[PDB]
């Protein structure tokens, strides 16, 4: 699975709190299933497979 | 000294025409149609040696 890490964006003030970031993470292209499976709201370390 | 008739009396002809037509058709569309192209597995790797 992907990793969830804390990252600081480039060009941001150093005192500002970090934000959420990831390791290598793939969002596959849903060819004919596009719009049928929700990817925006999916928790990437997938809990609930079926 | 003889003269011709103004015109000649022709025989009269009666025509009787019959046109008959019958069309028939059947159309059926039944069963279950499934998806035949679905996304496949994915893999990705990333590293920073230096």
């Amino acid at each position: 699975g992907p990793r969830n890490v804390a990252t600081i964006p480039l060009g941001q003030d150093l005192t500002q709190p970090p934000v959420a970031g990831t390791g290598v993470r793939v969002t596959p292209p849903l060819g004919s299933l596009n719009g049928a499976i929700d990817l925006a709201n999916l928790a990437r370390p997938i809990a609930g497979t079926t | 000294l003889a003269t011709p008739s103004p015109f000649d009396m022709e025989k009269m002809v009666w025509l009787d025409v019959n046109i008959l037509e019958i069309r028939k058709s059947v159309l059926e569309n039944f069963g279950v149609d499934w998806s035949k192209q679905i996304p496949g597995p994915f893999a990705a790797f990333g590293k920073d040696f230096v």
